[PDB]
């Protein structure tokens, strides 16, 4: 067997990444003089995988923080063959690539 | 009696026609929860939340039928279904090879295979030119090629530089005197646009002529640069021939905003293009890559890649294909038994949804997705 579970996993992760892209894009389009939202995106894309105290207090979208802390309490339909450390690495990759898609470096 | 190779294509087309989005393997509750997360910023917590939620959820009887699927994800799913995880990842990591003048490399690799024994999968990537749209005028004392923003032209007092998307620094040619002339003929705004048609084709000030000159210099040597961006994605499956029959190809594709793979299959456009033969399909792709006629390029692109019936409109007027395109391909072989086992596991996943019809299984999926979206929105809105 083995085939379908990982196919489903990769498609679920891709859908998650696209949703994160849309949410953080429209969240970033409307910031202020300080670039607060861009700053927290910068901070999030380089943050160590095991940190958890920034979501105490952050301008990031609530979905992003909730998905960072415990992803499976946020989306309880997500299979547990996707690990927490897979999800925060996906969050960091998305946040980095978007922080650079919109500082226009790329 | 059909071949396992043709059996793969038959089962793929007929399963995508009937079940569509369930062929991604994404559970309905996952889909509904993610839809809720992306729809909730469009919900007014002041208002009557139950009806706003009822409408947001109303919209994914359509988000399962709306063209929200990338071409790249369609090609990725096809490649994995037909190859398995390991071989699909290896094929993905494989580098594309550009198409020949008349597609000679691809047709040669095709002719040197037996239509009886081998089943072939070709992945095509259509790249479009994404040239710099911003000229930056900077003192040489304030220019670092390492930290500078990529995909930009930089005008210095002595240099005319291009930094591509890969961070590579290119000298565009002009000497120091010409660079100082262009430098001082341009006003001292930080950046300038290279996309103003009235500056390019109807220039009047010295600024306009400087910018048009710089764009001409970039155009006469864009050959040296890599600034192509991914535009279109698709695949072509060529199954084995059952003894003494002709060989046929089948294009699979999606196009974000136009159609899904399910729509592409239900409309039979795969066979519609299959009828024109692989050799002339490749020849027209090579023409798409080597023509400078905007009308020819647009007609080829439209009839190859549009939603069926929208061919006359896909690249007409505003949607003209006026930039050149590059067609790249990669090829692998299929083990039809493994592809059929993959499709069988997918069909088992589908069969976990109750219903005597593909209709009723799709409606079970749709209802479960709607229910999950509604309850996730109620969870996120205290309702």
């Amino acid at each position: 067997h083995m085939f379908f579970k990982d196919y489903q996993k990769k498609n679920v992760m891709r859908l998650l990444q696209d949703s994160l892209e849309k949410i953080i894009n429209e969240w970033l389009k409307t910031d202020d003089e300080s670039h607060t939202k861009l700053k927290s995106l910068q901070e999030l894309s380089e943050m160590d995988i095991n940190a958890t105290s920034f979501a105490e207090h952050s301008p990031l979208p609530d979905f992003v923080t909730r998905l960072w802390l415990d992803p499976h309490k946020a989306l309880d339909a997500m299979d547990k063959n996707i690990s927490k450390n897979e999800i925060r690495k996906l969050i960091k990759e998305t946040a980095r690539e978007i922080e650079l898609v919109f500082t226009h470096q790329k | 009696l059909e071949s396992p190779g043709f059996m793969v294509h038959k089962k793929l087309k007929s399963m995508s026609q009937s079940y569509g989005v369930m062929m991604t393997g994404v559970p309905a509750e996952v889909l509904g929860q993610m839809q809720a997360e992306r729809s909730i910023p469009s919900i007014n917590k002041t208002g009557n939340l139950k009806q706003q939620i009822a409408k947001e959820v109303s919209k994914v009887c359509h988000m399962m039928t709306e063209p929200t699927q990338s071409a790249g994800q369609a090609s990725n799913d096809v490649c994995e279904l037909l190859l398995g995880k390991i071989e699909a990842e290896k094929f993905h990591f494989t580098k594309y090879e550009a198409l020949s003048a008349d597609g000679d490399n691809l047709k040669n690799v095709l002719e040197n295979t037996a239509p009886s024994s081998t089943n072939l999968l070709i992945r095509f990537e259509i790249d479009r030119e994404d040239p710099p749209i911003v000229l930056v005028k900077t003192k040489n004392e304030n220019f670092n090629p390492e930290t500078a923003v990529k995909n930009k032209i930089y005008l210095l007092e002595n240099k005319l530089y291009f930094i591509d998307k890969m961070g590579n620094l290119f000298n565009l040619g002009p000497g120091k005197k010409k660079c100082t002339q262009l430098f001082n003929a341009i006003g001292d705004s930080a950046e300038y646009s290279l996309c103003d048609p009235f500056v390019l084709e109807e220039p009047e000030k010295p600024e306009d002529f400087a910018i048009s000159e710089i764009v001409d210099i970039f155009n006469e040597q864009k050959e040296r640069f890599d600034f192509w961006i991914g535009s279109h994605s698709f695949t072509i499956y060529i199954p084995q021939t059952l003894g003494e029959s002709p060989r046929q190809f089948y294009p699979y594709q999606a196009y974000f905003g136009s159609h899904t793979l399910q729509d592409w299959f239900v409309s039979d456009k795969d066979e519609y293009l299959s009828r024109i033969g692989i050799d002339k399909y490749i020849e027209k792709l090579a023409v798409l890559g080597k023509t400078t006629n905007t009308k020819e390029r647009s007609d080829i692109y439209a009839e190859f890649f549009s939603k069926r019936g929208r061919e006359a409109f896909f690249c007409a007027h505003l949607n003209e294909k006026r930039q050149p395109l590059r067609v790249k391909f990669k090829i692998t072989e299929i083990n039809p038994e493994l592809a059929l086992k993959n499709l069988q596991e997918t069909q088992e996943f589908i069969d976990t949804h109750p219903g005597e019809n593909p209709s009723d299984k799709v409606e079970n999926y749709r209802n479960r997705a709607k229910l999950a979206m509604t309850e996730h929105l109620e969870s996120l809105l205290d309702i």
